[PDB]
């Protein structure tokens, strides 16, 4: 285990005897993480990195049917719970009963607006985040029933009701604006094949103005580079076939710096703390930049690994981001939730699966049963789900005018 | 007249007289519920009535007060905020009071998109930004890195075009925590839109300043990302003293950041036809290998990609 290795101690924070709120809080995290690593080197047994599959399963098992009033805060994000949970099972290679599926579908039909798009729950206004979530859900189920739930013609009509002159999109009518919308839009429009010639006109340029002096991308022009928005940014472009509107080199140098040399996982932004969900938002950029660079015949790219320490990420996840009772999480001490369960797994998958044309090299830490199904680094659903959905919707024609 | 959801004398809407004329509307999750939420009964109650009011689009004062509770039970329900902000228009509510409200709400839960976007709207309607920089500063005083606070702050500064005192605020915070990367960003935001980094007088100040901050906290990655950020656009190779400057730090102020900034310098020199293209390279390839094997291993794939790139130019 890379993290338990002796010299690894040396990758411990050096505050330079000049402490600020930052160095202090960073110190605390490492402190707790260390205790986790040293838990094994505690006059007992051999460290067994095991993915508590059976437990994450049961967790996800009910979550798909009911939630305690503890989730009243996600009452406007139900399409996500479907996606998050119904995607975690995917990665665990668990099956989605042909009955529960129809339920998910019927439910989403209730969340969908007669004005295109989906709301956070039955009868809520359409909002791109829920829309994104709803669509991946449906594609993960990949049945013509699921597909038919989506109203292609009004979904596009929705995308325009939100598109802005400067290229950006609103998250919803009278709502806010940031790269999340570009991604959500490009994610649904592309899968459902409704991309007109002027839908995303000027978006690649707007997205590009979000990349700042850090190399990463911010929510909006002028803001600090952040993993969550950086994914939405790059991913959106990859869909628009415009990775090159960005300075891919500064970006690469940025994302790579985002991985914590000690914890092993990533931070959403420079001098910020580690966090399990970023195993996908940050680490996910690598599979994406590998494509972009490679499509430019970059000769220095690797024939087997992504450009981050895949092992360290898997150790962080397995040893630090997993709750005994089930479900994954932010970091130790924090609570479990379907969000982190959905992204610590997706992240795990990416770090254990490598692609690049003829190249296929997996790296599974711990017991080989820790292998998850692969996830498409753009839509973050099954490569096959993506492929299947895309080909299926191209049988249909883009809402012609 | 509001009766607090926290008040010990709070009564569910189904037990209120002013709301008997209306039948609440239970949410419809269908016959075979999924990710169904078992609501408390205060919450179920508030929303069954929100659905009612929203249903018949009742733009009344009681509906207005109801959105308050609906919001307090789930500040992230954007439909409620939308409808509420529809009542501000119909009922022509005193929007300066609405500010007081959204101010309380933000204070108590600042990492919510709806709350800030709602403030933004009021500010636009009132076209009044007089109390924004202060409000934002109070939030940022509780969380010097709240991403929403800064994004909202830039928005205000650039719209109402209130730059004059922001760089001063930036020095304030960097002094409170030189590692607050949100502040360094804010600093670059302020300058990029005010003077820019062309005026040698400014580039000088900044670079001098940054090197100083680097000297104090050698392992502060923000200062470095900033130092490279303000020079990377013109090319670090056009500042011959820079390289020197840094190498002096090798012993007394070493960090794998210094090591990596050097690689960036060497990188840019081969790009700009420097001289000793043989020499400089090995020196660059050496460092990349050191970073990969010892100094910064978490990213050996990256530093090994670098030798490999500079290996072909
Ligand atoms: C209630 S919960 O725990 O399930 N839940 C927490 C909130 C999450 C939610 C969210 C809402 C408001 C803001 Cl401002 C940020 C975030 C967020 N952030 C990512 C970075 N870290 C902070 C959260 C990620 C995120 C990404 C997709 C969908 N929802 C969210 C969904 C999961
Ligand atoms: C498709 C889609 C919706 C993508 C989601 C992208 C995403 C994760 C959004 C980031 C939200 C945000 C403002 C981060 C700051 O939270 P924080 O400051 O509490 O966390 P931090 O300290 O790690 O930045
Ligand atoms: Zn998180």
């Amino acid at each position: 285990l890379y993290s338990l290795r002796p010299e690894h101690a040396r990758e411990r924070l050096q505050d330079d005897s000049v402490e600020t709120v930052t160095s202090i809080e960073q110190a605390k995290v490492e402190e707790k993480i260390q205790e986790v690593f040293s838990s094994y080197k505690f006059n007992h047994l051999v460290p067994r990195l095991v993915l508590q599959r059976e437990k994450h399963f049961h967790y996800l098992k009910r979550g798909l049917r009911q939630l305690t009033d503890a989730y009243e805060c996600l009452d406007a994000s139900r399409p996500w719970l479907c996606y998050w949970i119904l995607h975690s099972l995917e990665l665990l290679d668990e099956p989605i009963p042909q009955i529960v599926a129809t339920d998910v579908c019927q439910f989403l039909e209730l969340c969908q607006s007669p004005d295109g798009g989906f709301g956070g729950g039955p009868g809520q206004y359409p909002h791109l985040a829920p829309t994104y979530a709803a669509v991946n859900a449906l594609c993960i189920i990949g049945t013509e029933e699921a597909y038919n739930v989506i109203n292609r013609e009004k979904l596009l009509q929705y995308l325009y009701s939100l598109k802005q002159p400067d290229g950006s999109f609103l998250m919803h009518v009278g709502g806010e604006v940031d790269v999340r919308s570009a991604y959500c839009a490009a994610s649904v429009a592309s899968l459902t094949n409704i991309i007109t010639p002027d839908l995303f006109e000027g978006t690649a340029e707007w997205i590009a103005r979000c990349q700042n002096w850090e190399g990463g991308i911010g929510g909006v022009p002028g803001m600090e580079a952040h993993g969550g928005y950086t994914f939405c940014g790059l991913a959106a472009l990859v869909i628009l076939k415009k990775e090159r509107s960005l300075n891919l080199k500064s970006l690469l140098q940025w994302v790579t710096s985002r991985q914590m040399r000690f914890e092993g996982g990533f931070q959403g932004r420079c001098n910020k703390l580690v966090d399990g969900c970023y195993s996908f938002w940050q680490a996910g950029l690598l599979p994406l930049l590998h494509r972009a660079l490679h499509a430019q015949g970059d000769p220095a790219l690797s024939m087997s690994h992504w450009m981050f320490h895949q092992q360290a990420l898997q150790e962080y996840i397995l040893m630090c981001c997993q709750c005994p009772a089930g479900g994954l999480l932010d970091k130790p001490g924090k609570s479990r939730d379907f969000y982190h369960t959905c992204y610590c797994l997706s992240g795990l998958s990416i770090a254990q699966h490598f692609g690049s044309g003829a190249m296929l090299h997996d790296v599974v830490m711990g017991v080989p049963e820790n292998v998850l199904q692969p996830t498409h680094p753009v839509y973050n659903i099954g490569p096959d789900k993506v492929i299947q959905a895309t080909t299926h919707f191209l049988q249909k024609p883009v809402p012609g005018f | 007249g509001f009766l607090s959801l926290d008040s010990p004398t709070y009564v569910l809407y189904r037990d209120r007289a002013e709301w008997a004329d209306i039948d609440p509307v239970p949410q419809n999750d269908g016959p075979s519920p999924v990710v169904q939420i078992i609501y408390s009964e205060k919450f179920r109650d508030v929303y069954d009535y929100f659905r009612a009011v929203l249903q018949r689009d009742e733009r009344s004062e009681r509906a207005f007060k109801l959105t308050r509770d609906a919001i307090e039970l789930n500040a992230a329900n954007y439909t409620v905020w939308h409808f509420r902000r529809v009542l501000l228009r119909s009922l022509q509510k005193d929007l300066q009071e609405e500010m007081n409200y959204i101010t309380a709400i933000i204070e108590e839960q600042p990492k919510n998109y709806q709350v800030w976007h709602h403030r933004r709207v009021l500010v636009e309607w009132l076209k009044d930004p007089s109390q924004e920089l202060e409000f934002i500063a109070d939030i940022l005083n509780q969380d010097a890195k709240n991403y929403h606070a800064w994004q909202h702050r830039q928005w205000v500064i650039q719209e109402f075009r209130l730059w004059d005192n922001e760089l001063q605020y930036v020095d304030q915070l960097l002094k409170e925590d030189v590692r607050n990367n949100s502040v360094w960003n804010q600093r670059h935001f302020v300058i990029s839109n005010t003077t820019g980094y062309s005026d040698r007088a400014v580039l000088e100040r900044e670079v001098q300043y940054t090197l100083e901050m680097i000297k104090l906290v050698p392992h502060n990655e923000s200062a470095w990302n900033y130092l490279k950020g303000i020079l990377q656009d013109r090319g670090l190779s056009r500042y011959p003293n820079l390289l020197n400057q840094l190498l002096d730090l090798q012993p007394s102020h070493s960090s794998p950041y210094l090591i990596a900034f050097l690689v960036d310098i060497y990188e840019d020199m081969l790009e700009n036809q420097c001289d000793n293209k043989e020499d400089i390279l090995n020196k660059a390839l050496e460092l990349c290998e050191i970073l990969a094997k010892e100094k910064d291993t978490i990213r050996k794939e990256y530093w090994r990609y670098i030798g490999r790139s500079l290996q072909s130019k």
